[PDB]
DNA sequence: CTTTATTCACAAGCTTGCACAATCCCTGCTGGACAATTCTGAGTGATGGCAGCTCCCACCTTTCCTTCTTCCTTCACTTAGACTACATTTATTCAGCATCTGTATTGTTGGAGTAAGTTCCATGTTAATACTCACCACTGAGGATATGT
DNA sequence: ACATATCCTCAGTGGTGAGTATTAACATGGAACTTACTCCAACAATACAGATGCTGAATAAATGTAGTCTAAGTGAAGGAAGAAGGAAAGGTGGGAGCTGCCATCACTCAGAATTGTCCAGCAGGGATTGTGCAAGCTTGTGAATAAAG
């Protein structure tokens, strides 16, 4: 009798009971079977990891050492498929991207 | 004297406010539009700081990609000049009329 | 006395950013927005995955839904990076 | 055979007086429309004019331009 | 399916610029950034520079800023590469090849490549080239300066021909690529392996790495059959 | 307990002429001021009117910023960094 | 031995035989019908099934359904709806 | 004791216990309450009942007898309150409202 | 002979297409347009007729909704021909 | 079983103009009908993979009704009269 | 809340036309039509038409199609009604009141009225006066021609004031009516109950049906307390 | 294999001759109703033309298309 | 150049006849209702304390009001061509019928896989605590700008 | 073509305090383990409905041409927006008090789920009907052409 949490069985970093004990109380199905909580996690630790890299890289294109909001707004807003799933969430403290119509400029 | 020309400042104003993150409005006018607002619906309402707060961002941006919106319609129209019938093509496309 | 205990997906994140980004940190409003993306994004896969269990009569969801879900929620690469992540994850899983 | 030829004659009435008076086709229309309350199109007025209508919407058109004949000729 | 169309080979004297197309097809053109690549036999293939369409934001490699410049059509579908003040040492092959934004993704799918003549981490590959029979295993070795956390791909090109991707993220089989290559390693060791050899296993193998800014590729594994 | 009136006069000029800086407009008219009070007037009173309908649910006399999140995302505009 | 599917045609027939005694209705009306009332049906108890979760509940009551039909319905609409099933739980209430 | 129904006890024409049966299996909460059906079925029942009296109302102003989805389509386009219901909601075969722009007429 | 001035028949056919409600695309060349795109995702697989008379009704709609909102950007330009940049914009607006 | 390429001609001009016409436009410029074509072909593409992918959960190999039904609400464009 | 401003008393010419304005506050203006209702002592209420401000769908009486017009402005949040061709027989008292689209809701909220002076279903109510004292019970019936579901409301009217809503639906209380007062009847057959009277319970009371094109008012009974 | 090259040669052969000419494939088809005393409709010519029709009823009708060509060379 | 009468093409209102679908009727069958029982979830109360109001103040940044400048919008005119309208020819679609055969549907079995209950112990949250990355202060350089050469 | 003051923006220095990161305490939920059940792969039989082919009648689309009317370019006026400057005001941040209600703990009881029976409501299939639509006729009307003043 021991050791080895479902999270490291799978070689995660996302909390595979809690995401199980999460989608049993959360009224989705009857039962959820013992592949499903491993499957999600995985795909939020990857989306997860993405999101932060990208704001990783953009902070560190900035002379800064520490992600704020800015800095995760700028990933999302780069991105087509990042923009396109987060394209309907509104990001505190965000801002917007640089963006200024060619004709407004000046000549 | 020295003076500025028109739409100079103007560009430096858009990339000065395109490049902050902070909020546009002042909080405390906010703030009491909020509670004026809500007290139609129900007297003696109190409110978490955060609630405010979380209504002045999602505003902000609500009224911030509207203005985007307002800008594409009114240079559609072979202008630089927003004009409220932008923001009525705006909103009419969008859905929201 | 009383209690006070809430909980949320501060500490994996962070262990995830150390993961990709070592010598980097994040602020506490850059956690809350990371916190509320991944509670979203449950959230998107689960209504899902139980949408597509209820079409097919079944009262299960398997990671077969939970793929389905993924592939028809994210976007191109992005879901075939995610649906990779996920069956090399459950592999994994099986094996130990 | 009896009523073409009458329809005909009042046609010709019709006419006459339209160019006496020097109204038009249309203002017969919208004088029509007002004493009757029942606005009738300018080509019905010429049709009527040419007889070009069937025989039952020329009898139920005349006793409407028989009252503006005899309306017209004092105001 | 993915088609990335280039025009034909280019003769300029020297001290002009000339233009070159990369136009594609069979894919949704604004989410996914269009590289370009230089390949000479004096030191290989390398990196010059990308293009994403979906804000045209570009990003070009140290040595090759100012030479080259990058542009994009969103209505014809094309991106175009322009070298300016062409010397003697410019007359390559210029290959163009698609990559989506995400980060493990890597050149997936290339061009022709225009043959144009005129009138960091260094990454190690140990066996520079070797020769092995019809049936056995076929070992390369791709040594990084630095640390790159699985960010390396693995290129078979044949001779006259575009690149093809065999290996991304230094464990995955890329589309089509059969079961017999398997790539394995991590951090600074990565290594490419071949099950058992064909005919057509005679090629130039690279490996390269896009963990960093400026993406380097390998030196290159001569692998002759029988 | 006090009566707040004419509040939407405080979303002054400059404020909308920031906003409509940050949107990248160049140039505004003198009437675009009041058809974005009225707009953000039309705005807040959406989504408010679902904040306090979360609120009266719950049987609490405060509005929560967990209540202003959830009307936010059932008018479709799902706001992060505040909870949920 | 092909499956029966159920729809709410009878009810719906009920219904439009209360409100107008002459008129008919064809199939494709129906069917148009059948989907508005389930889509309707997914909505309310759907917003009726956050806000029990939102609470930290776990029945569905009258209430639920009550603050999910003044959230999803306009105000005319919603205000009418309203009279309509209190009208109806407090008819079932007071009977047997 | 005769076994009467739920709907005619709540005196709905609408399925009380066919509701309750949906409101169980649909994954929506771990219990019902036992008023939430009729309550919902009467919600159900009254928006039902709206619609069916405008559709025939537009019939008979079209002087038809039965109801076709082009007279459904009518009834929710020509009214605030329904068309916001049903914004976002594709009717089959119940075509536009017509409406030409004012610019675009002669003269 | 006669002729009708330029937009008359026009306005003609508005009112006509506005006045019905069947399909205005025939239904064979929308059959064959949906099978070669489903054909790019799975190689052999058959379209139940509903499911092809659905997709039109969608995509017809969906085209109508979009003319409007064309028509409405090409007003706003002080114009009454569409041009692909009033598709564009509407599209834009729309978040497509 | 055949290739089926092109196809997207079959979307005649009149049908284009027949369907700006139920959306009252009045004059439609000659370029609109490429993009009109564009347009729905993406519509097509997008609601298309996500029937196929409801069809291939099922495990079935003919694409119903209801898959058109619940891909297309699941873009918000919810339609009604098919099941 | 909820008022509809209206203009002063017109003193008008005969032959001409008049202007009157509905100027709307405090709601959503799209969602509710506008109703044009006349009052004369002679023949009391009848409903001359309304206007829908969101499609700008209007429908009048047939005995006053012609006469009068109705028009809508969204940008002032205003009904204007043309009364056109004015003669001595229209010197009467014009309301406009705000009643929802849905088909159970009735004229809600009224207008002052401007009193202009120029220099089908029958409904039935039984008493015409009633004189009652403090603390009895109050009936009134509302006998209609035709059948009209439930469709029938009860209206309170003071002298030289705008009607009060009192009953909608035949059963439902208006909004801040008391519980005092009480509706019943369906079909043909209405009754409208008072519980104790007050002092302000003198007034005119009249019974509106909107089951059918034209909207007919009943008679209307006069109550005087003590 | 064989057969289908020798038909669209034919086709086009007699897709030329019908436009050099200038008639239209509604005449085609009344001009071979009235020599054959066989007419065959437009469509029938318009499918011919683009071998849209099987192979059986292509060799059918071919020896009829092209008695009307060596015959309209002259006539 | 301006109203005004033929003329024409068109949609709409009438008046049968059918046959396509709507209405209704019959039969099983399955799902809802009766009833007793058991099992919880949630309404009542009572506490503890946190956070949301309220008020005072001081400052200085933001807002407001005037005045003059500039340059953008709007309107009148003009014209080249690209749209529309329509007759003619050509081609694809539509509708009905037949073949077939691959797939969707129903039926039964039972074994893998999930739910449920105990035990417990290793992990995640809170509170306390020690630095750290980034924000004003303050020079300092390279280009943006409007004017003058 | 050139030359020049003038505010505006990125680049680095220092201090340092708000915030982030690191160390116990502990409670609580996830894991190990076993038993009960149940759901859904797995074959197997079979009908049906989707794909394919003909074939002729509708029906529509492609072409080619004439001509109108619309989009687009040009120029000028004027007035509307903005830049600048000075005065005013009120937002912000801090620093208190004060209590109202939010959240927690605990109970019990009233309602909601379980389970077994059965009956009656409703879905599928088959006769029955009747609404509206196809078709021909008549007609009133708007749009566009020929004429008169």
């Amino acid at each position: 009798a021991k050791a080895k949490s479902r999270s490291s069985r799978a070689g995660l970093q996302f909390p595979v009971g809690r995401v199980h004990r999460l989608l049993r109380k959360g009224n989705y199905a009857e039962r959820v079977g013992a592949g499903a909580p491993v499957y999600m996690a995985a795909v939020l630790e990857y989306l997860t990891a993405e999101i932060l890299e990208l704001a990783g890289n953009a902070a560190r294109d900035n002379k800064k050492t520490r992600i704020i909001p800015r800095h995760l707004q700028l990933a999302i807003r780069n991105d087509e498929e990042l923009n396109k799933l987060l394209g309907k969430v509104t990001i505190a403290q965000g801002g917007v991207l640089p963006n200024i119509q060619a004709v407004l400029l000046p000549k | 004297p020295h003076r500025y020309r028109p739409g100079t400042v103007a560009l430096r104003e858009i990339r000065r406010y395109q490049k902050s993150t902070e909020l546009l409005i002042r909080k405390l006018p906010f703030q009491r539009l909020v509670r004026e607002i809500a007290q139609d619906f129900k007297t003696d309402l109190r409110f978490q700081s955060s609630a405010v707060m979380a209504l002045q961002e999602a505003c902000e941006a609500y009224l911030v990609g509207l203005f985007e919106d307002t800008n594409l319609c009114a240079i559609h129209a072979k202008r630089v000049t927003i004009m409220p019938k932008d923001i009525q093509l705006a909103r009419r496309i969008r859905g929201e009329r | 006395r009383k209690r006070s205990r809430k909980e949320s997906y501060s500490i994996y994140v962070y262990k995830v950013l150390k993961q990709v980004h070592p010598d980097t940190g994040i602020s506490s409003k850059a956690m809350g927005i990371m916190n509320s993306f991944v509670n979203d994004i449950f959230e998107r896969i689960a209504g899902e995955a139980s949408r597509l269990a209820h079409y097919n009569k079944r009262s299960t969801i398997t990671s077969r839904e939970i793929q389905t879900a993924v592939r028809l929620l994210l976007p191109g690469e992005l879901a075939k990076h995610a649906v990779s992540e996920g069956t090399k994850a459950v592999t994994k899983y099986t094996s130990s | 055979k009896a009523l073409q030829k009458e329809l005909e004659q009042f046609a010709k009435l019709l006419k006459q007086k339209r160019i006496t008076l020097g109204y038009t086709q249309a203002d017969v229309g919208l004088t029509l429309g007002v004493l009757f309350g029942k606005v009738f199109s300018q080509t019905t007025i010429c049709r009527f004019e040419a007889l070009q209508l069937s025989f039952k919407n020329m009898c139920k058109l005349r006793p409407l331009l028989q009252k503006w004949v005899e309306e017209a000729d004092n105001n | 399916e993915v088609q990335l169309q280039q025009s034909g080979p280019e003769l300029v004297e020297p001290g002009t610029s000339v233009k070159m197309p990369c136009k594609a097809s069979g894919y949704t053109f604004t989410s996914y950034t269009i590289q370009w690549v230089k390949q000479t036999p004096r030191q290989g293939l390398e990196w010059i520079g990308y293009i994403y369409p979906y804000n045209a934001g570009t990003k070009y490699n140290e040595k090759f800023k100012g030479k080259a410049t990058l542009t994009s059509d969103k209505s014809s579908s094309t991106v175009y590469m322009e070298l300016s003040s062409l010397t003697s040492e410019d007359s390559a092959v210029y290959y163009c090849a698609r990559k989506s934004s995400r980060l493990r993704s890597t050149l997936d799918y290339w061009g022709q490549g225009t043959s144009v003549t005129v009138s960091d981490i260094k990454m190690t590959q140990s066996p520079s080239s070797m020769h092995a029979s019809l049936g056995e295993r076929v070992t390369i070795t791709c040594k990084a300066s630095q640390d790159i956390r699985s960010y390396l791909s693995w290129y078979q090109q044949k001779p006259w021909k575009s690149p093809k991707t065999l290996i991304y993220y230094a464990t995955s089989l890329a589309d089509g690529v059969p079961s017999r290559f398997s790539g394995s390693g991590s951090g600074q060791d990565f290594s490419l392996t071949i099950n058992n050899l064909e005919s057509d296993d005679t090629a130039t193998y690279y490996c390269l790495q896009h963990g960093e800014s400026p993406y380097t590729f390998g030196s290159g594994t001569k692998l002759e059959i029988k | 307990r006090k009566v707040l009136r004419d509040n939407i006069q405080g979303i002054t000029k400059p404020a909308i002429r920031r906003l409509a800086r940050r949107g990248g407009v160049k140039r505004i008219s003198g009437l675009i001021y009041e058809e974005t009070r009225g707009v953000l007037k039309v705005f807040l009173e959406n989504v408010i009117r679902d904040a306090v309908t979360y609120t009266e649910h719950a049987k609490r006399k405060t509005v929560t910023a967990m209540d202003v999140v959830y009307a936010l995302k059932r008018q479709g505009r799902t706001l992060y960094g505040f909870g949920g």
